[PDB]
């Protein structure tokens, strides 16, 4: 499956640019990206995010642009939410630009 | 080549004679106010204890010269080199 | 203690209201520790925009 | 067992004793505070260490604290 | 006279120092502590650099030296003459002699005794009159040698042939011709 | 030039990029009539790809061994590259901030700030907005006086 | 009353993770049963001895098998057409042709190619046979033997230490820096002198008969004399040929710069003054702090003096003589934070400056120090990093550093966590902002249309360094720079050459490529940076959680109440920041891995080109340089990447195991194992079986550990399969 379906096969999607079919290798980057990104919100938790926020609001407050709706952290579930959510995206969005570069080319 | 025998000595002598005369003040006076302790509260007073006028001890003197062969030998070894600028 | 409703600055340093404004509701009048009530504008972590001070946790500013 | 405490800023609106799972808190009498009680944790052997009580004080900071400690049979919430 | 019209002058200051112009903008001076220290260093310098142009001057004033050109022989050259060597004879007595003299400094600004044998210092009511003086051409030399330093890193030339090349054609050479602004 | 790389109005790599491109949508235009409406497109295409090359070459970039312009960003040959750019942001963002710091403060006193950044009021944004085109004027003086920190 | 000896309160947990908390908790002395300052100092101490040991018997183990299984003397012969043999394999589970693949080089059975440049190593210290490896296994293991020895030594009440001991910082300052620095870089310096120089020079000299051995002609008269220079007489020749007389000088003591010529390493003369130096400059300083003599340095005295007027670092650093002596996670960050630095620096300083003769000839072997290096750097920063907010929380004393520069840190921590914020979130802006910008130019047909910036600061640095690619004609560079006339006539044309010869790694040529990698390298930094200084100060407390401190370093969470609080402390902050750690040293190790496959391959202009953008990295990197790894084994046959090719997968399937315990929690498993436990109980015949330990799920802590080992563990393995299989 490594070489001889995944690798070999990538070839096409993977030379796309200059071509018609280049915004498939855009996507398959851009896949790729938001999978990873969803990785972000999958592996930690809000007690970090939270901490970090008052920072940035000291900063705020320091030169009077602080929010009135207070900046808070996404809920626990709205993290595993937006983590699941973000690496099927990515996940799916990438099979997409490979199959169809690869399958038109 | 400048000779082995006066420089050493001459460097050496230097170096003594200057800390026997002029930096005891200097030296003396930030020895008594740094006081080495831990968290609270042994120093060989036999090597210190010398029958001396302004009292030198064996220590200063093989600091002393230190600086007198440090600069002893660094005078003769560049002298062996041809650095033009 | 304090005059009703008069703008008050927090010195209890593990509060959520900081060094920051509230207002007071009424400081009662007995033996208890922490008389001070003051209701802020922003909640807190714990969706509360109210809490009990002593005296010496409070200036009038 | 966990260790469960109560400090003195507390107002005695019992929420801590209502919302607990397994029974450590209770309500005892005081001198300090407008509403003449206080909480109290006598059965910390009986403590899961869930922060029930935690989630459930009005007070600025909490006035119960729960230090997860030594960990028995039964604050691991076991049935078997 | 303070150092700019209008400005009032730091609390630091107090106009019974010698020189006092009310200059400290970088509020340097304004530990008591830290400004003994500058009001010290500054005569220092002020006294070295009042000789270091005095002697850099003289050299190439009646002969052809240079001080720029004068350490070439690294045999010496005083006044013509020949000289007593080398290296590591000036630098031994020469460490030795200003690391004593200046290691006795348990520091002074005007020590007296020995350095006032003539006696000016003496009638109080003149004595400040002088150390006016003393700092002013302190400062104009401290100035004046920097200036003989920044002039020959544009050019070669040396302070007196500046000053003649200028003369001749003030308008075309002057400090718009090597690049501390192009 | 600057770091040895060559200016693209001479350089050979750079002018063979010009001809592989152009050469590459001349191999397209033959499978198609000169009326068609793709042949317009790949003409259309080409005299702007065309132009595109041409208009670096008078800008005056260095072109390297690659044949692609690289940019310079500190001093004056290549000024216009960054160093103008630069300002262009530092303005139009600084713009957006100050505005937007002039929003939240102008409401901030008004019983509940909350509902102003969300309904927000439009005709005072737009008004903050125009005023928000001399910030830095405003930003500077607004330093000097002593209201810009807590 | 049970394992855990040290701890009661483990040892009565009824579960199985009694026995997780026991593997873990082993090394953690301050938190054991009945522990003291004495106990703590005394068991760090026998354990540092128990660490030695390990090493010494480790290092014996190589040199072990490199002289029994290796081919150690057919490399000396011919170093450049041999594959240094590691080891010998012996598995049973081999089949018929895997036994023939792996029989490479003069081998009389399957073999492993080291690619730890331990040959180039020996090889250029002065061994030459398999005796000289025997010989030294046997010593080293004998200090390994004595270490041992030493450590059950001083734990008897004789020979047990003082605290006060372990308390005289100066006396350990002054001994290390002139002994453990200068002594043994003096001596190391003898070695070269007397063994290395000679061994290059072709004239073997042992332990027989070193003694009656000249190393230099009119040896010991220069040295007393003051006439150095005669040192410096006769270097080796531009043609001299490494291990034979050929073109070889008698100079003991050179500053040539450059390379020897057909070898391409530092030159041992220049090496051998390099040490003797360093080992001048340790031996007199380590003679400043004060002991038993009365002369010398206070400590305390120094620290505290050095507090500015005006109060712009308010106290200064009054009160740091003691929480440094009494806080021992302070030693441990200096320690690895500096030891992590040097580790990247001779990582950096080793592949552009190669000290050993064919070594840089062995791309594996460079590619694999390399990676190795900067991966060991980076769990060394974060570890650093680890025992700052352990020093937060447990050893702190606020009162005795009031208002001091470590008190003012806390204060304004808010606007350096911010700062950090910004310096990360600007950088992961624009920097990927100008690759999938140079992506889409790309992929358009237009990459004339690139934001390709050329590192002109590097390229300046690079010239006054005296490359002339450029053309700036700054100090080294420029004929007419009193920096240039000073040193021409020292070791300015070795360097000049060698700086200049582009086939080499020294001050590599750089473009618009360049450029976008150090931005991304810089956001690996800052950012990684923050959350471990985040972590750090916000270890005692914050407005979430104002009485962290009371809990310490590693907790779950304070409870879904108030919004939610996982991942809240310091621990969890050190784990999210190995994360970044693993991800900036991945970026910076494949900078390097391509920008030199690409010069050994002989067209530099594919990095230049391809680095630029992104699917450059995907494409030209990835995708071209695994085609063989890939391959190891097809349907059709095998060949001898067989491996590297399995380990690749094994790390892969590592990595993926690692996202099964970071993303799906307890809960989840416990209600499996709560229905599973009950499924025993009333499965007859099983039934007469149960459980001494309740089996129960590994914790949330438990569980953010394993997950990161098997990560980390998956990372490293998998880049190392590619690394080497690719370079190989
Ligand atoms: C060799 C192969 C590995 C074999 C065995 C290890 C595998 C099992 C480990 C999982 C267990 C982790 C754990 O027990 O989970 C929990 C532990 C312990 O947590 C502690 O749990 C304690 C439990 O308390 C109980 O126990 C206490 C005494 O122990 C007291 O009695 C106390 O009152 C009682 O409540 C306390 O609550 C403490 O506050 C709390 O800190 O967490 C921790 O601290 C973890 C322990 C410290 C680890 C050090 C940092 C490691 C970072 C590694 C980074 C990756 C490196 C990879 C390099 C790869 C290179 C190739
Ligand atoms: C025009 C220049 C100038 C002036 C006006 C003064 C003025 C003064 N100097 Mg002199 N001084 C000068 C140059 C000058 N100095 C230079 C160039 C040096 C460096 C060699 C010194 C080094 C010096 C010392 C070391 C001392 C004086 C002293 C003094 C004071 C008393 C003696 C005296 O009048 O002379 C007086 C305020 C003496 C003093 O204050 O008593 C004193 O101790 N000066
Ligand atoms: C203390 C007073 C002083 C005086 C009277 C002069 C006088 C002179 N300087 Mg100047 N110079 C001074 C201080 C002084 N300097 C200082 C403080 C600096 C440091 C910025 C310089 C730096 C300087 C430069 C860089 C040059 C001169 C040069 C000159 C000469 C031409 C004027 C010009 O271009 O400038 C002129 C004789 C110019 C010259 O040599 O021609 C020239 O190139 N000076
Ligand atoms: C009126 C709008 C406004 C203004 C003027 C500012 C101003 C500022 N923000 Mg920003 N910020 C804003 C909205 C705003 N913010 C919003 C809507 C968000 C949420 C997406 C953020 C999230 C944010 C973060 C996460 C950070 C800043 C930071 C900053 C400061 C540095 C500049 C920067 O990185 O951006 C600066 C004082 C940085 C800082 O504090 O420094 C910083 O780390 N801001
Ligand atoms: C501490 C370092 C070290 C390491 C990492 C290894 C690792 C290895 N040794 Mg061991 N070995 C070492 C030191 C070490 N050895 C030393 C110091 C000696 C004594 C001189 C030996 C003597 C030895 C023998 C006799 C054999 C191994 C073998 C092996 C291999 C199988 C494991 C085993 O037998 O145990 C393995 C590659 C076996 C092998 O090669 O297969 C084997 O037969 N080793
Ligand atoms: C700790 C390391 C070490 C040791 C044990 C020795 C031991 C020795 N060296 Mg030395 N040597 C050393 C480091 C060392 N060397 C270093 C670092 C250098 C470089 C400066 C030299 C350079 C050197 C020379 C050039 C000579 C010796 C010589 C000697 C011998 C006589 C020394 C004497 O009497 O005075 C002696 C066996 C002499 C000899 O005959 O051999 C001799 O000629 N050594
Ligand atoms: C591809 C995945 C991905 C991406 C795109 C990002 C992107 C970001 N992370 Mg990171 N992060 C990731 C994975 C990722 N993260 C993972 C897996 C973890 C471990 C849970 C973290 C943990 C983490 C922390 C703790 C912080 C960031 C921060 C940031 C920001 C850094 C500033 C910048 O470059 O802009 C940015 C939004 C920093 C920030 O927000 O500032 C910050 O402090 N991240
Ligand atoms: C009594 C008297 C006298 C005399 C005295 C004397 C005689 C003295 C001497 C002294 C001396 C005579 C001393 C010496 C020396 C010292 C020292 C202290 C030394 C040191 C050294 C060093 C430190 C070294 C170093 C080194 C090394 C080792 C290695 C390499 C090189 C070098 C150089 C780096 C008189 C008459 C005058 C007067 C009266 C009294
Ligand atoms: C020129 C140039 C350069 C350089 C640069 C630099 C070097 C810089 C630095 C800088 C710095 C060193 C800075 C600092 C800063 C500081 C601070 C302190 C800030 C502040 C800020 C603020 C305060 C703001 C405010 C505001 C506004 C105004 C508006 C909007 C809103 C807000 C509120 C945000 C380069 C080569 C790159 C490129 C070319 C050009
Ligand atoms: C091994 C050997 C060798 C060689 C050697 C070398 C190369 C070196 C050595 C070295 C050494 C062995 C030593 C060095 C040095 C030492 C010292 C020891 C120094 C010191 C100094 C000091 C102590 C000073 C002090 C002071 C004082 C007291 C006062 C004031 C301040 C000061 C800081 C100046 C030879 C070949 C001959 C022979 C064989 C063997
Ligand atoms: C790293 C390595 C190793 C190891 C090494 C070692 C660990 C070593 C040690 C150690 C050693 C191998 C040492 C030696 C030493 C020697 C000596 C030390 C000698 C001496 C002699 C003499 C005769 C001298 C004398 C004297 C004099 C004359 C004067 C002054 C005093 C004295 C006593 C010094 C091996 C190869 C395995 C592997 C590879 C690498
Ligand atoms: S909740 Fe906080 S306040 Fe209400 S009772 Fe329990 S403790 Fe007292
Ligand atoms: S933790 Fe859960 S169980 Fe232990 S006391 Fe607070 S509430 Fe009752
Ligand atoms: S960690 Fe698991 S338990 Fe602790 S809070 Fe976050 S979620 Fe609730």
């Amino acid at each position: 499956w490594l070489r001889d379906f995944l690798w070999a096969q990538s070839s096409q999607v993977i030379q796309s640019y200059g071509s018609a079919l280049s915004a498939y290798g855009l996507i398959f980057l851009g896949a790729h990206f938001v999978w990873a990104f969803s990785l972000m919100f999958l592996f930690s938790g809000r007690g970090y995010w939270q901490e970090l926020i008052e920072s940035i609001v000291w900063a705020h407050n320091k030169l009077k642009v602080a929010p009135a709706i207070q900046p808070r952290a996404l809920s626990i579930t709205q993290g595993r939410a937006v983590g699941v959510a973000h690496y099927l995206l990515g996940g799916i969005a990438t099979t997409w630009s490979f199959f169809l570069a690869r399958i038109i080319s | 080549a400048l000779d082995p025998q006066i420089v050493i000595s001459g460097s050496t002598a230097a170096f003594l004679a200057i800390g026997r005369f002029v930096f005891l003040g200097y030296q003396r006076r930030f020895d008594s106010t740094v006081g080495p302790k831990t968290t609270g509260a042994q120093k060989n007073s036999t090597i210190f204890a010398t029958n001396d006028p302004a009292g030198f001890n064996i220590i200063d003197v093989a600091g002393w010269g230190a600086l007198g062969h440090a600069v002893g030998f660094a005078v003769l070894a560049i002298n062996s080199l041809q650095g033009a600028n | 203690g304090p005059k009703r409703g008069s703008l008050v600055k927090i010195l209890r340093p593990e509060s959520y209201w900081f060094n920051q404004v509230g207002k007071v509701v009424s400081v009662d009048q007995s033996g208890v520790r922490y008389p001070v009530v003051v209701r802020f504008e922003n909640q807190n972590y714990a969706g509360v925009t109210t809490n009990n001070y002593a005296l010496d946790e409070v200036v009038a500013a | 067992a966990h260790i469960v405490k109560i400090y003195d800023t507390c107002i005695g609106c019992t929420q801590c004793v209502r919302a607990c799972p397994l029974d450590v808190l209770e309500m005892v009498p005081w001198d300090g505070c407008k509403a003449s009680q206080m909480a109290s944790a006598p059965r910390t052997e009986d403590c899961v260490g869930c922060k029930r009580c935690e989630t459930a004080c009005p007070t600025d900071f909490l006035s119960v604290r729960v230090y997860l400690g030594s960990e028995s049979t039964r604050s691991m919430g076991l049935s078997y | 006279g303070n150092w700019l019209p209008g400005s009032d002058a730091p609390a630091w200051l107090p106009d019974d120092l010698p020189g006092n112009y009310g200059f400290d903008p970088l509020s340097l001076g304004k530990e008591p502590a830290s400004l003994k220290r500058f009001t010290e260093s500054e005569v220092i310098h002020g006294r070295w650099a009042m000789l270091g142009v005095a002697g850099s001057l003289a050299v190439e004033l009646l002969g052809y030296g240079n001080w720029y050109d004068a350490p070439l022989w690294a045999k010496a050259t005083w006044f013509g003459i020949e000289v007593p060597f080398d290296l590591n004879a000036l630098l031994a007595f020469e460490f030795v002699a200003m690391a004593a003299a200046e290691g006795q400094r348990g520091g002074v600004v005007y020590p007296g005794g020995a350095f006032d044998p003539l006696g000016f210092a003496k009638d109080s009511s003149k004595s400040g009159e002088l150390k006016l003086k003393e700092i002013k051409n302190g400062r104009l030399a401290m100035v004046a040698f920097l200036g003989f330093v920044a002039q020959h890193a544009a050019t070669g030339k040396g302070p007196i042939a500046a000053l003649g090349e200028h003369l001749a054609n003030p308008w075309g050479a002057n400090f718009a011709t090597n690049g501390i602004s192009v | 030039d600057i770091a040895g790389l060559t200016p693209c109005s001479e350089s050979k790599a750079y002018a063979k990029l010009e001809k592989k491109e152009l050469k590459t949508l001349e191999k397209r235009l033959k499978q198609y009539e000169a009326d068609s409406a793709p042949a317009v497109a790949l003409k259309a295409t080409m005299e702007r790809t065309k132009a595109r090359f041409a208009n670096y070459a008078k800008a005056g970039l260095l072109c390297g061994n690659d044949g692609l312009p690289h940019l310079i960003a500190d001093p004056y040959g290549h000024a216009g590259e960054v160093f103008i750019p630069t300002f262009g942001f530092l303005y139009v963002a600084g713009y957006i901030g100050y505005v937007g710091r002039q929003y939240l403060i102008a409401v901030k006193g008004e019983a509940k700030p909350t509902d102003k950044e969300i309904i927000i009021d439009v005709p005072l944004a737009t008004k903050l907005a125009w005023q928000g085109a001399g910030w830095p004027l405003a930003a500077v003086q607004e330093l000097q006086r002593g209201t810009l920190l807590e | 009353k049970l394992f855990p000896k040290f701890s009661q309160g483990l040892a009565q947990d009824p579960t199985t993770r009694r026995i997780w908390y026991g593997l873990a908790m082993a090394h953690d002395f301050e938190s054991h049963d009945g522990m003291t300052e004495e106990n703590l100092y005394q068991k760090i101490f026998a354990s540092h001895f128990g660490q030695l040991s390990i090493i010494f018997l480790w290092t014996s183990g190589n040199l072990f098998h490199v002289a029994w299984q290796g081919n150690f003397e057919q490399w000396v012969t011919d170093p450049v057409h041999i594959r240094p043999i590691a080891h010998a394999i012996w598995d049973p589970h081999f089949g018929q042709p895997a036994v023939e693949a792996f029989t490479r080089g003069g081998a009389s059975g399957p073999v492993n190619i080291s690619t730890s440049g331990v040959y180039q190593w020996w090889y250029t210290i002065g061994m030459r046979t398999n005796q000289d490896l025997y010989v030294g296994s046997v010593f080293l293991a004998l200090v390994s033997a004595i270490f041992l020895f030493a450590g059950w030594l001083h734990l008897q009440p004789n020979f047990q230490p003082s605290l006060s001991w372990f308390k005289d910082a100066e006396s350990r300052l002054n001994h290390h820096l002139s002994g453990l620095f200068g002594v043994s870089s003096l001596a190391w310096t003898g070695h070269l002198v007397h063994v290395a120089i000679p061994e290059s020079r072709g004239q073997h000299v042992g332990w027989d008969n070193f003694l009656s051995v000249l190393p230099h002609p009119q040896g010991l008269t220069p040295f007393f004399t003051g006439n150095w220079a005669a040192y410096a007489q006769s270097p080796d020749t531009a043609s001299h040929v490494f291990g034979t007389a050929q073109g070889s000088g008698q100079a003991i003591l050179t500053f040539l710069g450059g390379f020897h010529p057909q070898t391409q390493s530092l030159w041992l003369t220049d090496m051998a003054h390099h040490h003797l130096a360093i080992a001048v400059i340790f031996i007199v300083a380590g003679h400043m702090y004060r002991t038993n003599f009365g002369i010398g340095h206070r400590m305390q005295a120094i620290l505290e003096a050095h507090t500015p007027p005006s109060g712009s670092l308010g106290a200064g650093h009054k009160g740091l003589f003691d929480t440094v002596n009494n806080s021992l996670h302070f030693q441990l960050g200096l320690a690895l934070a500096s030891v992590g630095t040097i580790t990247s620096l001779v990582a950096q300083h080793m592949y552009s400056l190669p000290p050993y003769a064919f070594q840089a000839i062995d791309f594996t072997t460079q590619a694999a120090l390399y990676t190795h290096h900067q991966y060991i750097a980076g769990f060394i920063m974060c570890g650093a990093f680890a025992h700052g907010a352990i020093f937060f929380i447990r050893d702190y004393d606020p009162e005795q550093n009031k208002g001091n520069v470590l008190a003012r840190m806390l204060d304004h921590k808010e606007a350096l966590i911010s700062h950090l914020s910004w310096v990360s979130l600007f950088l992961g802006f624009h920097t990927l902002g100008l690759y999938v910008h140079n992506d889409v130019m790309q992929a358009f047909g237009t990459p004339e249309k690139q934001i390709l910036i050329e590192p002109v600061f590097a390229q300046w640095i690079q010239a006054a360094h005296g490359k002339a690619l450029y053309g700036f004609d700054f100090l080294l560079s420029s004929k007419t720079s009193a920096a240039f006339a000073n040193g021409q006539s020292l070791w300015l044309p070795g360097w000049l050459d060698a700086i200049n010869n582009n086939q080499n790694s020294l001050f590599l040529t750089i473009g618009p490529g360049d450029f976008l990698v150090h931005h991304a390298i810089a956001l690996g930094l800052h950012t990684t940076t923050l959350i471990l200084v985040k972590g750090a100060l916000d270890a005692r407390g914050s407005k979430l959680m104002p009485d962290k401190k009371d809990f310490g370093y590693s907790f779950p969470c304070d409870g879904p109440g108030r919004g939610g609080t996982c991942d809240i402390s310091a621990y969890d902050a050190f784990y999210l920041a190995v994360f970044w750690m693993l991800n900036t040293i991945g970026w910076v190790t494949f900078y390097w891995h391509w920008k030199h496959l690409t010069l050994w391959q002989g067209n530099v202009a594919q990095f230049d080109e391809s680095s630029t953008y992104l699917m450059g990295w995907l494409r030209d990197y990835l995708w071209l340089n695994s085609s063989q790894l890939i391959n190891g084994y097809n349907p059709f046959g095998m060949n001898s990447l067989s491996v590297w090719a399995w380990t690749f997968l094994f790390g892969h399937l590592i990595y993926a195991t690692g996202f099964m315990f970071l993303i799906s929690w307890r809960g989840y498993w416990q209600e499996l194992i709560e229905t599973l436990v009950w499924a025993h109980e009333k499965t007859p015949l099983a039934n007469l079986v149960y459980w001494k330990d309740k089996p129960v799920a590994l914790s949330i802590v438990q569980a953010r550990l394993v997950g990161l080992a098997h990560f980390s563990v998956g990372y490293i393995f998998t880049y190392a399969a590619f690394l080497i299989a690719s370079t190989s």
